[PDB]
């Protein structure tokens, strides 16, 4: 593992998505800083280095980046605009194509929580309570949730076509469908009280019922869809809030998590639903770490440190 | 203490990349990472190595010029016959 | 896919269709072919081109679009466009 400074608080990092029968690892990711006046999404390119390809301005801090395919990547702004940085694969330049600026707003700005990315979709969530689902080349959104719940969204998983579930600030996770009617969630899963605050939600690749999910104390729940309305198992980890948390695609009893301490945790269960072996990639030192990517052999994560660690051998 | 520090992180140096001739698509990919890897695990060695030497000369600085006398020497010149 | 011979001629209509002009465009920054090692260091040639068709810097371009000519000349890419 090496790190790389590039002075800006890098608050999202998503690997690039390779092609469809591809042999090789992940070598281009994206980046998203923030908690500047002069926020930027480049995007890097790879003891290791890596050199910067093309870049571009994001007005307000980038709290969520997703690639939609190989050449698409949503990004959600902090004043509520939900804008796709359409990168450009002829010329490998950053421009954007379509822009949906009342995607999140309070009738004040709304700031943007989550984004899901699912070809040809685009699922979001905002402060305000409304989960909007737009699509590519789309000027409006196609169903749009308008929940009236006191708090607020911090994450979005999607387990189903087109059926996702999102996570309040009071540690519930409700699951919502874009063809019902209503606004209205068909379950609702909590913990104990609502002193815990969710802020990552991840559903697993093999199952489309367990998800994995990281409240405001360092907790790691695994929870399911249909085993009642609470967590199968609440197993405790770091000391702060969780920040990310998402497993691999190959295997899923690989998973890793970061928290606000400054730990990149990588869980080993080699089920989730049922002794679990933990290693920090990370050690101290550093600050909080904001995001992590995982592509197989490569990982990819920020920190707030104006940081960015990289590793192309995590099992090597 | 420090100095031990010093030479154990000087001593664990990260090597170069293996080379090997006549490479294939995936052998190359494979030493283009191994020498992107090696661009920042030298950095952090050459980093490091210089955080502890800077340490460690501060260190034998401390223990050299000491104030009030020296380094093993007796401010005090008034105590009994320890000639031994 | 099933061996190196579509890689090849894929490689060998991208290098045909780049040398069209004064300009070796086309395909400028648009190439990535990533698979494995070996099936992705035989297309160091076609980005070493697209490298030196698109920036030059003093004769360091001019040697490294010499070296890939001689590369190719060599019953290794073809012998088309070469």
């Amino acid at each position: 593992i090496y790190a790389k400074f590039v002075s800006q608080k890098i608050s999202k990092t998503r690997w690039r998505p390779l092609p469809p029968g591809s042999l090789q690892t992940a070598e281009t990711f994206a980046t998203g800083s923030w908690d500047n006046e002069e926020n930027y999404i480049s995007l890097w390119s790879i003891e290791g280095d890596h050199q910067l390809l093309c870049d571009i301005r994001h007005h307000g801090d980038v709290m969520d980046l997703q690639f939609f395919d190989q050449e698409r990547i949503v990004a959600a702004s902090s004043t509520g605009c939900v804008t796709v940085f359409l990168h450009h694969p002829n010329n490998q330049t950053l421009s954007v194509n379509q822009q949906w600026t009342t995607a999140h707003y309070h009738t004040s700005s709304a700031p943007c929580t989550g984004v899901v990315c699912n070809n040809p979709e685009i699922v979001t969530v905002g402060e305000d309570g409304r989960i909007n689902l737009f699509r590519a080349d789309h000027k409006e959104a196609v169903r749009t949730i308008d929940n009236a719940d006191s708090s607020t969204l911090h994450a979005v998983t999607f387990l189903r076509t087109p059926e996702i579930l999102t996570v309040n600030s009071i540690g519930q996770l409700k699951i919502w469908d874009f063809r019902q009617q209503g606004n209205e969630p068909s379950q609702i899963l909590s913990l104990t009280g609502d002193r815990v605050p969710l802020h990552c939600v991840d559903r697993h690749p093999n199952q489309q019922h367990v998800v994995a999910t990281g409240g405001q104390d360092g907790m790691l729940s695994i929870w399911d869809v249909r085993q009642g309305t609470m967590p199968v198992s609440l197993l405790k980890a770091h000391e702060a809030e969780m920040w990310e948390v998402h497993f691999h695609p190959s295997n899923p009893e690989h998973l890793f998590t970061c928290s606000e301490d400054g730990s990149l945790w990588h869980w080993d269960a080699s089920s989730w639903l049922s002794r679990i072996e933990i290693t920090s990639l990370l050690p101290s030192r550093s600050l909080s770490v904001n995001t992590l990517d995982v592509l197989g052999p490569c990982l990819v994560c920020g920190t707030d440190a104006e940081a960015i660690y990289v590793t192309r051998h995590l099992f090597s | 203490e420090t100095f031990n520090e010093w030479f154990k992180h000087m001593n664990s140096v990260p090597q170069k990349p293996a080379l090997i001739p006549q490479p294939t698509f995936t052998e190359k990919v494979a030493h283009e990472h191994k020498e992107k890897k090696y661009e920042m695990d030298f950095g952090i060695w050459k980093g490091h190595l210089d955080a502890l030497t800077a340490d460690v000369k501060e260190k034998m600085y401390n223990v050299l010029l000491f104030v009030d006398g020296g380094w093993m020497v007796d401010v005090r010149e008034d105590a009994k016959e320890d000639h031994e | 896919a099933k061996d190196a011979a579509f890689a090849t001629l894929v490689s060998d209509r991208f290098l045909r269709d780049y040398c069209e002009r004064g300009c070796f465009s086309d395909l400028d920054l648009i190439d990535n072919l990533g698979p494995a090692m070996m099936l992705s260091d035989r297309l160091t040639f076609l980005g070493k081109y697209r490298e030196f068709h698109r920036m030059y810097g003093e004769k360091r371009f001019a040697d490294a679009a010499s070296l890939l000519l001689s590369l190719m000349t060599s019953r290794i890419a073809p012998r088309s466009f070469w």
